[PDB]
RNA sequence: UUACCGAUACCAAGCCAUAAAAAGAAGAAAAAAUUUUUUUUUAGAAUCUUUUUAUGAGUAGAAAAUCGUGGGGU
RNA sequence: AUUUCACUCAUAUUAAAUAAAAUAACUCCAAGUGGGCCAUUUUUGGUAAGCAGAACUGGCGAUGAGGGAUGCUCCUAACGC
RNA sequence: CCUAUUAGCUGGUUAUUUUCGAAAGAUCUCUCAGGAUCGCUGGAGUUGAUUAAUAUAAUUUUACCAGGUAGAGAUAAUGAU
RNA sequence: AUUUUAAAAUUAUUUGAAUUUUUCUUCUUAUAAUUUAAGUUGUUUCUAUACAGUACUUUCUUAACCCACUCGUCUUGAAAC
């Protein structure tokens, strides 16, 4: 494993309910899938949304449960569309936008990273709703419909990243970024 | 940096040390913190203490005071921390064991005559080192004139405090400010 | 000229610094200005009380010391 | 410039929508005796011993009670110490303080709790409980009800 | 006192057995635990994994219906939608 | 002339033998402790059913800011909670007096539940003691249980395993304990903090807060 | 810089130079404390002449020793080496500068007769 | 996402002072020569001695302890 | 209401929690000060102002150190060697 | 010469280390460049504490009070519209 | 010069027991030693088989890296044009 690869989003699903009043016996008990970098900031989002959604407040709930999702397969790549919401400096708009990748996680850090990086949208403006796999037939985004041919292969014009060791100071001769 | 109360140095308030030279004094101080260290005795602790105290707090305690506060429990031995003065308006006295820093010669002369004894308090630590049948006095901390003018200024409402005048007639700071005929009263 | 007419800045923290000192709150309050007519039925009680207690002791004094 | 009696009390001492008028007559027969809490609430209707404006809503101790007013210890903040004010005030501008009124009920109840606890030779904790913590629960919820959430969109 | 040298209470041995009478029991148990043989658990894992069938399938069945519950609330939505986009 | 002695060493060892049982019986505990929770909530996701864990009772804090520019509020509610160093660390016993006192305070702080491993870490590497008379404490490291007994034993918490016991479960005797233990002076963070400044909670990277069971890499890269 | 010679630990040398004594001739270098009000070298900053503070004082186990691990004594004649008898090892000796040459002859004998090293033994001759 | 660099702040240790504290009004240790010598020490000042812990910005202002100068007794 | 006798109301964890809470309380004598200014938040006059006037807290002043290239007041953090 | 007149005003006001450490508010003032007085500060001293507890607390909890600011409203009143 | 003690640990014998069943298993029974206890000790060189040097200590003079505005003063604020 390359931590220096790895991201810190994580599914966790939480269950929480208001705490049982004279009132009514037992309430309905609310569950919700959240990602966030660890369950500590996932029960955070998830009494947000409690409150938000509902009248709740975690001083007036309780948590049921709060475990971590694993994806079943991490390295099957599959297309995920993502529902979006999230305010800008001049209001709100939801969008929808399609990844593709092993986990469910990671195309949603790759949803945080375009967000920032298209729409200067801080992680606090984002609101993830309704994260879920897509069928190759259903995939809408001309730039995932292009991953999807029948078979796809393109050449390697990244330039070469050399490690820290081999990255020395004086070269001998120019070296070719057509190297290839 | 560390947010503590004075700098986190724990302040004591009062005497630590003596102030007069005296060598007789400084004997008897340095015998008794000896004492006060080496046995448990709240006795010799508070004697350590009133030693050190100075004159405004070793007051004279006069013969009737003594013999009056020594009344109840006649075979035991009173240790004053100050002078024993004589009192004249006493008719008699009656064999007293006395301890005491000083004591005046009318007062000496009074109690030897009525058959009781004068110690000193190296006396006292010989024969009774821990303090047992002895009763720790002291005379009127509080009485002195200086204390007359203390407290609440003279001027504040109800207040007791002597002013500092040069007479004390009736044209020396008892017009007004003094009587409801002229402004008002204290 | 012009001057600050007022400020009560940096005094909360002057009250603070030697505390806010608490009445000491005595056992027992003058009853000089209070109820006559029943502070003085009071005296009258405790007069009693101490002439019923005191001839007992004299009593007692006398009958034990001859 | 302007630092009257009543100044600044435009609302404080201005009677609750529909409850104007003079107190009820049960107001007079409040038992009080001295050493017990008492609230300075101003009845504006009552202009005689109306309290100053500062204590109206003080709680104080009673120190002296006269025919048909009281007077009351009430603690005051003057700069850096608190001193003890004797505000004399008419009866209808106090009212018996239930501050301590929870105090009272649980010495009755702990009396009788550690009365019989002591007849039962058994060493209880009288102390309130400060309820922190809660334990864990095995609770069962019918599958039927349990609500999925997603935050929504907008609109 | 004179003030001496602070010993490492966790890896100094003799002031840690100073300081809990029970730590060389406890750790003389967890070496020795460790110093079983691998044939044991090389011919045991196998045993002690075909216990838990059961339990990886009532796991799969509880992640499943968490699954199910989702992509319906997913349904749902987006049926609601459809209705007011009309 | 020679009974004292041998009574006093008699004595002594009857305390290690008691502090050897008691600490053997309390790593009973924690291993059954462990197991009924494992198997209690397999229990209760094999039936149809969610079961809610107890809140953990006790929680170390950290100061982050230090000394200047802080609210009177902020500073009264550090002194009682006794952290007046920059990177001070205590334990703090939770209730809602405590919950509601932490709460003035928690964009100076972070806070989390500290596990036993990390509560013996602490008190063995990190745990000074308050010694002397009453107000006269004159902080000294552990070292040794004698301290312990002379303060504490009239509680029986002879010893730093007692102390352990008590602390991480937040038994009988926690506000002796924990008033007799030193605040902890901890180091910096090795690979440091991310900002001081933001929410252990918020999106970014920040440190304030409540970090719950997170508290206990934070403590280790601390000691 | 601290310097070292063997448990001789002295905190600091080039003793502290009054402020401004650099540059002005009527400014003595002897210490003096600059009370001031903008007195940078008072308000301590960075890379001025630093003050003497309690903080550099010397262990007090070999506070006032010389290099020979002895302490100084000034002595006037013969009857003030008499102490020393009985400290030879711990004292060392040195001669006031306006005893003469007698004086210094028969204190440097008898010194080495007590073995009480002498510090200023070769003055005067 | 990691690693790193970076304070007079933080941590461990030493030392100075300040505050407080625990306590105190008598006997041989070693080494080098060759049983016998030799070398060091062999303590006891109470505003003192030993040990311990925490602490240390500072104008105006206050205090203590120290350092010097002319002259006078001893 | 007071006084005297009874009986007894948790304390072995302390009539809720926490507390380098007695570093307390009180008395005496006395210094300097009594032009302030700045920041956040609130706020009045003014078109506005590095303007004038207020409230809370923290600062600068009285204070250096690391950072903000630079900077009395910003951030970190306050200072024996 | 009285006379070294008086100055609420300007300038100056001489060794070290150590410890504690402000105010630029307030009330009165022919007061507004001043003063007295309170506050803040030092020194001295006693009473206490030295008994992980009582006193105590710029903190919370529990119980009980008091409020008319933000908001809200204009069909509740008044005043607008 | 009457706690560098005692204990703890370890080694070698020793009595019994227990148990995770033993070449670091634990608990004491006794003895003897050790240190992991009870804050650094040893060996070998060099200085050196010198009497002050080209070494070592120290003062001074010069550089070099980093830093460093003129003090006193009134002032909210001075390096101040």
């Amino acid at each position: 494993i390359d931590n220096s690869l790895n991201t810190n989003i994580h599914q966790y699903h939480i269950v929480g309910r208001a705490i049982p009043t004279a009132k009514d016996k037992n309430p309905n008990v609310y569950r919700m899938c959240i990602f966030a970098k660890n369950d500590t900031n996932a029960k955070s989002r998830f009494w947000y949304f409690m409150k938000k959604i509902n009248k709740l407040k975690k001083s007036n709930g309780e948590l049921l449960a709060c475990e971590q999702i694993k994806e079943r397969f991490p390295l099957r790549v599959k297309n995920y569309g993502v529902l979006l919401r999230y305010d800008s400096r001049t209001g709100t708009h939801n969008m929808y936008k399609e990844f593709r990748d092993t986990t469910k996680e990671g195309a949603i850090a790759q949803l945080y990273s375009e967000m920032a990086g298209r729409h200067r949208a801080r992680a606090s403006s984002i609101n993830i709703i309704r994260i879920s796999e897509i069928s190759s037939s259903l995939v809408r985004r001309p730039h995932i419909k292009q991953l999807l041919k029948r078979r796809l292969r393109f050449p390697a014009l990244h330039l070469p990243t050399l490690q820290k060791e081999y990255r020395k100071k004086f070269a001998s001769k120019r070296p070719s970024t057509y190297r290839m | 940096g560390i947010a503590l109360k004075n700098v986190g140095r724990i302040k004591k308030h009062g005497r630590k040390h003596l102030v007069s030279k005296n060598p007789y004094l400084r004997l008897l101080v340095k015998l008794y913190n000896f004492l006060a260290r080496r046995t448990n005795a709240n006795f010799n602790k508070i004697i350590a203490k009133r030693l050190i105290m100075p004159k405004r707090y070793r007051p004279p305690l006069s013969l009737s005071k003594l013999q009056y506060h020594m009344a109840n429990h006649p075979n035991d031995i009173a240790v004053v921390v100050g002078s024993i003065t004589d009192d004249k308006r006493l008719f008699s006295l009656k064999q007293l064991k006395v301890c005491a820093l000083r004591f005046t010669e009318t007062a000496r002369k009074r109690i030897e005559d009525a058959g009781g004894e004068c110690l000193t308090f190296d006396q006292l630590a010989l024969k009774y080192p821990t303090g047992k049948k002895c009763v720790l006095l002291r005379g009127p901390t509080k009485a002195r004139t200086a204390e007359k003018h203390f407290g609440k200024a003279p001027g504040k409402p109800k207040s007791k405090a002597r002013p500092y005048v040069r007479s004390k007639g009736r044209k020396f700071e008892k017009a007004r400010g003094r009587r409801k005929s002229r402004a008002y009263k204290k | 000229a012009k001057s600050k007419n007022h400020t009560n800045h940096n005094q909360n923290r002057k009250a603070h610094k030697n505390g806010i000192k608490k009445p000491k709150k005595h056992k027992f309050m003058s009853r000089k200005g209070l109820d006559p007519n029943f502070f003085r039925n009071q005296k009258y009680c405790l007069k009693g009380i101490q002439k019923k207690k005191k001839e007992l002791k004299l009593k007692a004094k006398q009958e034990k010391n001859n | 410039k302007s630092r009257g009696k009543r100044s600044g009390t435009r609302y404080k001492f201005s009677k609750k929508f529909r409850k104007h008028g003079e107190c009820t007559a049960n107001k007079y027969l409040e038992k009080l005796n001295y050493g017990d809490y008492v609230d300075i609430v101003c009845d504006s209707t009552q202009q005689k011993g109306m309290p100053f404006n500062y204590y109206h809503g003080k709680t104080g101790k009673i120190f002296h009670i006269t025919k048909r007013g009281v007077g009351v210890l009430v603690n005051k903040r003057v700069k850096h110490r608190i001193e003890q004010k004797k505000v004399c005030v008419r009866i209808e501008h106090v009212r018996k303080s239930r501050c301590n009124e929870d105090f009272l009920l649980r010495k009755i109840k702990n009396a009788e709790l550690i009365k019989e606890a002591k007849l039962k030779n058994e060493h209880i904790n009288i102390k309130r409980k400060t309820e922190g913590p809660k334990p864990a629960a095995m609770i069962k919820v019918p599958p039927s009800k349990i609500i999925t959430i997603e935050p929504l969109p907008f609109y | 006192k004179k003030r001496l040298q602070n010993k490492n209470s966790l890896t100094n041995f003799a002031v840690r057995c100073r300081l809990n009478p029970a730590y060389k029991l406890l750790r003389s148990l967890a070496v020795l635990r460790m110093r079983k043989s691998i044939l044991e658990k090389s011919k045991n894992k196998k045993e002690k994994r075909v216990q838990k069938q059961i339990q990886k399938k009532e796991l799969q069945k509880i992640n499943h219906d968490y699954y199910k519950g989702v992509a319906k609330a997913v349904k749902k939505k987006k049926k609601r939608e459809e209705k007011k986009a009309k | 002339a020679a009974k004292k002695i041998k009574t006093l060493k008699l004595i002594n060892k009857k305390k290690r033998n008691d502090l050897r049982q008691r600490t053997l019986r309390y790593e009973e505990e924690y291993e059954s402790e462990r197991k009924k929770i494992i198997e209690l909530k397999r229990e209760a996701r094999k039936n149809n059913c969610f079961y809610r864990e107890a809140e953990k009772k006790v929680v170390f804090v950290i100061r982050l800011k230090g000394v200047n520019k802080l609210p009177p509020k902020v500073r009264s509610v550090f002194r009682l909670l006794r952290l007046l160093q920059v990177h001070n660390g205590v334990f703090v016993k939770v209730n809602k007096a405590t919950k509601e006192m932490l709460k003035i305070v928690e964009p100076y702080v972070t806070y989390g539940y500290p596990t036993l491993s990390t509560v013996r870490k602490l008190l063995y590497k990190r745990g000074y003691v308050r010694v002397g008379k009453v107000r006269r404490y004159a902080r000294k490291k552990i070292q040794d249980n004698a301290d312990i007994s002379k303060h504490l034993g009239k509680y029986n918490v002879h010893g730093i395993e007692d102390m352990v016991y008590q602390l991480y479960t937040c038994g009988p005797v926690f506000k002796k304990v924990n008033n007799f233990l030193w605040a902890f002076k901890l180091k910096p963070p090795r690979k440091g903090f991310k900002a001081k400044r933001h929410a252990f909670n918020e999106p970014r990277p920040g440190d304030w807060g409540n970090r719950e069971a997170h508290i206990n890499e934070l403590i280790n890269r601390m000691i | 810089a601290v310097k070292k010679v063997g448990k001789i630990i002295k905190k600091r040398t080039k003793k502290f130079t009054r402020f401004q004594s650099n540059r002005f001739m009527r400014v003595k270098p002897a210490w003096r404390k600059p009370r001031g009000i903008d007195c940078r070298v008072r308000r301590r900053y960075k890379g001025t002449n630093l003050m003497p503070s309690i903080g550099y004082g010397s262990n007090k186990k070999t506070k006032f020793l010389l290099p020979n691990n002895k302490y100084k004594y000034v002595v006037k004649n013969v009857k003030e080496m008499e102490p020393l008898i009985m400290n030879h090892t711990k004292y060392c000796v040195q001669i006031a500068h306006n005893v003469s040459s007698k004086k210094r002859k028969q204190i440097i004998e008898r010194a080495k007769q007590m073995n009480v090293s002498v510090i200023n033994a070769k003055a005067r001759l």
